């Protein structure tokens, strides 16, 4: 919701799938959501990131969940929340 | 308001090929393909609104002029919402490529005349709109 340490790897995969696949009810609504993954990464390439991706990037959603990880590590931003893996038993 | 009122296309537009998108950031942007108007022609519609997705919509049933989409762009297409340009042809809000009419509507152009509706990205548009 506000940036994305707010978000866990596994959230923010289903919000880039949801984009991707324009899994949305309107086009005003996938402009938003791509608006918003824009700020969350704080990238510079903004939406670029999912419909002009560089030359030998992965544009597949984990592709672009990786490239955002990893751009972020690199450039000394916060990562993802840590999730909490459900478990079947003990 | 005409744009919102039921209407027929008409009109030929142009061949087009490969990287037709890559014009619409030049000119007087990208013309109405002709095998996209071809399919549209003697159609009705019920607004401006409603024949622009239809245009996204038959855009993303063509293979040539859907190719140089990527994948995400043609999931938008399919859905008759417009593809998003590169980012640096977007304006603020405006990341989508637009349909607008090259001789207004207040001077007698046509609201589905396929051959006076252009395809612009948010940038090119907006320098046109500026020099007017």
């Amino acid at each position: 919701k506000h940036s994305i340490s707010d978000y866990t790897e596994a959230e923010f995969l289903q919000l880039v799938t949801t984009i991707c696949n324009a899994d949305t009810s309107s086009e005003e609504e996938l402009v938003k959501l791509v608006t918003h993954f824009e700020e969350m990464t704080e990238h510079p390439s903004g939406s670029d990131l999912i419909y002009y991706p560089k030359e030998g990037d992965d544009d597949s959603p984990s592709g672009i969940v990786n490239t955002v990880k990893q751009w972020r590590a690199a450039n000394g931003k916060s990562g993802f929340k840590q999730g909490l893996e459900h478990h079947h038993h003990h | 308001s005409k744009r919102n009122k039921p209407g027929k296309a008409t009109g030929k537009g142009k061949p087009v090929g490969d990287k037709w998108l890559d014009d619409a950031g030049k000119d007087s942007g990208a013309p109405i393909p002709d095998r996209i108007a071809d399919k549209l022609r003697d159609k009705e519609f019920k607004s401006f609104d409603d024949f622009r997705k239809a245009v996204w919509e038959e855009v993303s049933k063509d293979p040539e002029l859907s190719k140089n989409l990527n994948p995400s762009n043609k999931s938008s297409v399919s859905k008759g919402y417009s593809p998003f340009t590169p980012k640096n042809q977007q304006v603020g809000g405006r990341a989508v490529y637009e349909l607008h009419h090259d001789k207004p509507i207040s001077q007698g152009g046509e609201v589905y005349d396929m051959d006076n509706i252009r395809v612009t990205t948010p940038k090119r548009h907006i320098d046109i709109h500026r020099g007017k």
